[PDB]
């Protein structure tokens, strides 16, 4: 149990370190955040549908290719 | 030692073909098109069934194809290639494998890892045929087994070339990263809108959550009863599962932006300002991959050990198998099945959550040294670039990075674990790790678009 | 190790996909 | 031979003919534009011959 | 440090005349390194074993 008490002192300090890192890092703004949200949404739908259709077409083909 | 191996393997390496360099930069309309053709050809190949599949109950493999991907030409898929890449990186971090800095040595190193992945594919295919999972090897016949192995081997080889072409610059990004993202997004759309109807014993129901809602509403006179079923139907994909997924995307986008940027300047030329960015998720998805791998590895050993020596007390103590470990340390490692179970046994839930966060954080920091992304490696890389920090001596720069790099890696491991645990409890479709890959790849492509608009 | 142009890679890929369909149809006809 | 092989010749000849036409079209498209600079050099030699 | 070592290294460098342009320029936790190795290797081997188990 001695090791656990020794660990506590490192436990607190790095928690302090995390707070400093949060302050320094850039934080995405709301207005730019909207722009990313549209860009990801459009790409997500466009790319996903391509998978959706190709899967649908294959199912009848599977029946013909193998009884 | 490894360099001595590299020359020995050098005749072997030469055989593997390499994609041509793009002669000139490609304009945007062309830039997009090359990727799209690659995407379709891979997508179609993934669903093609195999030949000589044999199968008691004929038409078994027929029913299998229409459900999951089991039995398709691309079954091996990307798993062989990635394993080759990760192992090679680990050896370099260990330093057991030595890679020459000179370009020719590095090119040989790339050739070697591609070859090593090829070896993995052959072994994996041979094991499946021997195991008779498709069918009895004797029944298949020597000719059929050889052909089936040939089909998989070419499937792996073609994938390597397609990925290389994207890296070469004909198509933006890397092929493998896009392919992994594609299926993940495809899964989300398929569950939402799939029209297939599967017959449960009580009644047949539509797979698609949105389709299910419309059908259920009309069929049932009592709207309230139908509405509750659609939102909270356990057996089939819920309406709530989608809403959880959308919420998870919003969080990933906001956090992904987080980064710290350090001013840098080119020594040779004045007035040139550039920033070197260190991302909050600096480690990326690697920590979760390692932690999950360890838990699965322990589970397989523990269950196997129980069968061979059921009597031994030690095997029971670590885990008791009913396969799900009901009790023991392995049981504690297992995620809680349901929210109600967590309330029933709070101590079990707390232990799993605390372990999950700790394991990811510790792995991330250790990974950096073997990865080769440590502050010491970063500083030397800048020197070859001839770009140095502004206002500080070269030696001082290493200390300056060390202030930020270690803290970021530890926090990143904790954050990635936190999302992964969060995803399951909400029940959003798809793994949290998959969600990060989709947003990251899409956003990188978006950045490329911005310059083009100019 | 020969350097290969991107378009040649595309045509080689398509031929492999075509071959698999041919083999399945040939399998049914040879059986029948 | 005719009853067993004829279906195979139909499946094999069509790709072969498409490849042959593609090769012809590729060869015609790959006709290299005579460098106008070498033509200018011929013009420069034409002034020396006059 | 013993002063006697000044002369000791001087004679060594004198030997270099014979070893021209070939003179020797000079003169990660163990537990962690083993730990990672089984994790990466184990995942590949165990995935193969698990696939056979699942079919069986």
């Amino acid at each position: 149990m001695d090791q656990v008490m020794q660990f506590v002192e490192p436990s607190r300090q790095f928690v302090k370190d995390s707070i400093r890192l949060v302050k320094r890092c850039t934080k995405p703004d709301r207005k730019e955040f909207q722009k990313i949200a549209m860009a990801t949404a459009i790409g997500f739908a466009i790319m996903g549908f391509i998978g959706f259709f190709v899967k649908l077409i294959h199912i009848p083909i599977n029946n013909i290719i193998v009884g | 030692m490894a360099i001595k191996f590299l020359e020995v393997i050098k005749p072997f390496c030469v055989i593997l073909p390499e994609i041509q360099k793009p002669e000139r930069k490609i304009q945007f309309k062309e830039k997009v098109l090359w990727t799209a053709i690659t995407l379709f050809i891979f997508l179609v190949c993934c669903q093609i069934p195999l030949f000589g599949i044999m199968s008691a109950d004929p038409f078994y493999w027929m029913r299998v194809i229409l459900a999951s991907n089991r039995g398709t030409l691309m079954e091996l898929g990307i798993s062989p290639i990635v394993t080759s890449g990760l192992i090679m990186q680990l050896l370099a971090g260990a330093k057991i494998i030595e890679v020459g800095d000179t370009p020719k040595d590095r090119a040989l190193f790339n050739g070697a890892q591609k070859l090593f992945g090829m070896i993995i594919t052959i072994g994996q295919s041979i094991v499946y045929v021997m195991t008779g999972m498709y069918g009895d090897p004797s029944e298949m016949g020597a000719g059929i087994c050889l052909l089936i192995t040939i089909q998989l081997f070419v499937a792996g080889l073609i994938v390597l070339l397609l990925d290389e072409l994207l890296q070469k610059g004909y198509g933006l990004g890397s092929g493998i990263s896009l392919f992994i993202a594609t299926n993940i997004c495809e899964t989300i759309v398929w569950k939402a809108f799939s029209p297939t109807t599967v017959n449960t014993g009580r009644g047949m129901e539509f797979e698609g959550a949105i389709i299910a809602l419309f059908h259920l509403l009309a069929t049932r006179t009592d709207k309230v009863r139908a509405l509750r079923e659609a939102f909270y139907r356990q057996n089939l994909p819920n309406l709530m599962n989608l809403i959880a997924t959308i919420f998870v995307f919003a969080v990933v986008i906001y956090f992904q932006g987080f980064r710290v940027d350090l001013p840098i300047k080119s020594a040779r030329y004045r007035g040139q300002y550039n920033t070197y960015p260190i991302k909050l998720f600096y480690t990326s998805n690697i920590p979760i991959i390692l932690q999950s791998a360890l838990v699965s590895n322990l589970y397989v050993i523990s269950q196997m050990l129980s069968a061979r020596f059921s009597g031994n007390l030690l095997v029971s103590l670590l885990g008791t198998w009913s396969a799900y470990p009901v009790g023991g340390l392995c049981y504690y490692l297992s995620p809680p099945e349901s929210f109600g179970s967590v309330l029933e046994d709070p101590v079990h839930a707390v232990v799993y959550i605390v372990f999950m966060l700790g394991s990811c954080a510790f792995f991330s920091k250790t990974w950096i040294e073997v990865s080769g992304s440590s502050a010491k490696d970063v500083a030397k890389q800048l020197k070859e670039q001839q770009m140095v920090m502004r206002g500080h001596r070269e030696t001082s720069m290493v200390h300056e990075l060390n202030r930020y790099i270690p803290t970021a890696a530890a926090f990143g491991g904790l954050c990635i674990g936190a999302l992964s645990v969060l995803a399951d409890f909400l029940g959003a479709i798809g793994s949290g790790t998959g969600i990060l890959l989709a947003v990251t790849i899409i956003y990188q492509y978006f950045e490329i678009f911005v310059k083009e608009q100019s | 190790g020969l350097k290969v142009g991107p378009v040649p890679v595309l045509v080689m890929s398509l031929l492999f996909i075509a071959s698999v369909f041919m083999l399945h149809i040939w399998g049914k006809y040879t059986r029948s | 031979l005719v009853k067993g092989i004829l279906p195979l010749v139909g499946m094999a000849m069509v790709p072969a003919l498409l490849g042959l036409i593609g090769y012809h079209l590729y060869r015609k498209a790959n006709r290299p534009k005579v460098s106008k600079k070498k033509l200018k050099e011929e013009k420069r030699n034409k002034s020396k011959k006059k | 440090v013993a002063k006697q070592r000044i002369r000791m290294a001087n004679e060594k460098h004198s030997k270099n005349i014979t070893q021209r342009g070939n003179v020797a320029k000079t003169s990660v936790g163990p537990w962690l390194l083993a730990l990672f190795i089984f994790v990466v290797c184990g995942s590949a081997i165990f995935q193969i074993i698990q696939s056979i188990r699942m079919g069986m």
